[PDB]
Formats: C-alpha cells, sequence, structure tokens
C-alpha cells in the first residue's frame, strides 16, 4: 500500500503556477466581495456544491444548493441544482458563507494536464467569519479544471465544491499551539 | 446543441458508469483496470500511478476493499478544455474498509471520456485522483 | 502538453 504522501503536481512550474492561481483565488474569495472572481471563471463556466449526505456547527447554509446525484434523481432539479455561465457561478459563490481559508495549509493533486487542460484538487479548511457559524471549522475539497488563460493565468471552466465539517482531529491539529519541547 | 443535454448526459454516465466502478472495484477487482483508457493515470494520495498497465498492477496489489458511495456529482466538461472530446467530470465521496485498516472516509474524482462505438457509447477513465480525508 | 502551448 503505496505511503500517503502530501501535494502533488508534477512539475515545479505548475506547483508554482497554480499555488499563484490559489493565492489570488482565494484572496478574492475570502475578501467580502467575491466579484472580482467574475475574471477567473470562463463565460460558459460550471459551478456546483455537494455535502456529505449522512453535532458540530450546522451545514444548513450549503443544503439549499447541494447537488447530489446519486439520491437526487429528477434531471430537472438535478440541471437547476447546477450554476452555469460565470454570471450565475460567481453570482451564487457571492451568497456562501463569508470565508477565511488556511491557503498555504492547502493539500494539492494536478490529476490531469493537456496544452488546454489542467484538472486538480484542492483539500484544505476553513472558517466561516460571521452568520450564524462563525468561527466554526469546515473542510472542504474543490475541483478546477482550467483552460488557460490569455495572461499566462488560468481560466476556470469547471469547479464542483465538496463543503463538510472538520471532524475532531482535524479541529485538535488545526488549533495545535504547544509550548516546544525537546 | 442543447446545454442541458450534456448535463443529462453526464448524470447518466456518472450515475451509470460509478455503479459499475465501486462493484468492480469491490468484487471483480480483476476487471477494474479496462474501465481505464491505456494512457490515464492516477494520483492516489499522492502518489502517480502511470499507464494503463501500471494501474492493473497497482489494483492488485491493493487489499480486498469493501466501498459504501454517499455522494456523486457530476458536470459536462467544458469544450475548450477537451476539444472535440466529450468529457464529464464525476466527484465522489464515501466510505472504503480495506482488508487489515479500519474504515475511512474518502474523495476520488476523475475524468470520464466518451468512446462511440456500433452499440453503445462507452465511458472510460481519463484521469483519476484519490484521496483518503484522514490520509494526515 | 504544456499547459498553454499549440
Amino acid at each position: 500500500a503505496p505511503p500517503c504522501k502530501g501535494s502533488y503536481f508534477g512539475t515545479e512550474n505548475l506547483k508554482s503556477l497554480v499555488l499563484h492561481f490559489l493565492q489570488q483565488y482565494y484572496a478574492i474569495y475570502d475578501s467580502g466581495d467575491r466579484q472580482g472572481l467574475l475574471d477567473a471563471y470562463h463565460d460558459g463556466a460550471c459551478c456546483s456544491l455537494s455535502i456529505p449526505f449522512i453535532a458540530r456547527s450546522s451545514l444548513a447554509e450549503y443544503f439549499k444548493d447541494s447537488r447530489n446525484v446519486k439520491k437526487l434523481k429528477d434531471p430537472t432539479l438535478r440541471f437547476r441544482l447546477l450554476k452555469h455561465t460565470r454570471l450565475n457561478v460567481v453570482a451564487f459563490l457571492n451568497e456562501l458563507p463569508k470565508t477565511q481559508h488556511d491557503v498555504n495549509s492547502f493539500v494539492v493533486d494536478i490529476s490531469a494536464q493537456t496544452s488546454t487542460l489542467l484538472c486538480f484538487s484542492v483539500n484544505g479548511v476553513f472558517k466561516e467569519v460571521d452568520g450564524k457559524s462563525r468561527d466554526s471549522l469546515r473542510a472542504f475539497t474543490r475541483t478546477f479544471i482550467a483552460v488557460p488563460a490569455s495572461n499566462s493565468g488560468l481560466c476556470i471552466v469547471n469547479d464542483e465544491l465538496f463543503v463538510r465539517n472538520a471532524s475532531s482531529e482535524e479541529i485538535q491539529r488545526a488549533f495545535a499551539m504547544p509550548a516546544p519541547t525537546p | 446543441v442543447d446545454f442541458k443535454t450534456y448535463v443529462d448526459q453526464a448524470c447518466r454516465a456518472a450515475e451509470e458508469f460509478v455503479n459499475v466502478y465501486y462493484t468492480t472495484m469491490d468484487k471483480r477487482r480483476r476487471l477494474l483496470s479496462r474501465l481505464y483508457m491505456g494512457t490515464a493515470t492516477l494520483v492516489w494520495n499522492g502518489n502517480a500511478v502511470s499507464g494503463q498497465e501500471s494501474l492493473s498492477e497497482f489494483f492488485e496489489m491493493l487489499p480486498s476493499s469493501e466501498f459504501q458511495i454517499s455522494v456523486v456529482d457530476c458536470q459536462p466538461v467544458h469544450d475548450e478544455a477537451t476539444p472535440s472530446q466529450t468529457t464529464v467530470l464525476v466527484v465522489i465521496c464515501g466510505s472504503v474498509k480495506f482488508e487489515g485498516n479500519k474504515q475511512r472516509d474518502f474523495n476520488q474524482n476523475f475524468i470520464l471520456t466518451a468512446q462511440a462505438s456500433p452499440s453503445n457509447t462507452v465511458w472510460k477513465i481519463a484521469s483519476d485522483c484519490f484521496r483518503f480525508q484522514d490520509w494526515a | 502538453p504544456g499547459f498553454g502551448q499549440g
């Protein structure tokens, strides 16, 4: 059984590329207004959110736009839960709880790559900075697939975000700040 | 061509493929490697396994598995990404117990590519990614 | 296959 490793980038070139993208992306994401993301998404980009189907803070805020094809069967309801076009994509994102991610603790896997495609997954944690779940720690995996951007950047054409509650194991770790010992 | 129709086909193929994928994974492991393309790759918990052959090998070395899929979402990949190629993005979430290790939750995503033929279009994984929520 | 080049 291969030994579980962290982030996988393949080339330092894509590492710096992707990591840079995430810095800019989440700088805007946690800013208070995610509108600046309209430049990160393609005109006909897609976005959808999913949460665990299964007493920590509530995810009721994500339940409304939760897309689970395994559980939800109606083709028309399936279709509506999928945000299409950057306008709808970003309009939706701006409705989500304000956030503050731990970008530098992100574990990234670049799984696919061609001259026009770059698929990669992001795993990490983020605090909700307000609302009824303020100070709560969420965990998430987000998959983007990008096409080359006119500026050596990335244009996200596909974005699937999975939001969950950090497990007691993760929380313990994230918040630990013990005195140094030999 | 209608966008809604690509969404419905994505749901259909994801719905369908997934069910096969885990049944094959759990009960016919020796077959799971044919649901992949020859050039396909897989990023298993930060580990990169290369090619249809290494994938076949990789699944054999893994322990008897037992999956339970609770979450599935999918989307039709934009054509600027896969020019002239019909692909679907599928993200899965469930649990899994491997022989000799506690049961844990996982997240996995892969891109399915449509191969046209006589009878029916067939979907194969072109790129795969799997990571334990607690690999830590 | 470089991301972007073609």
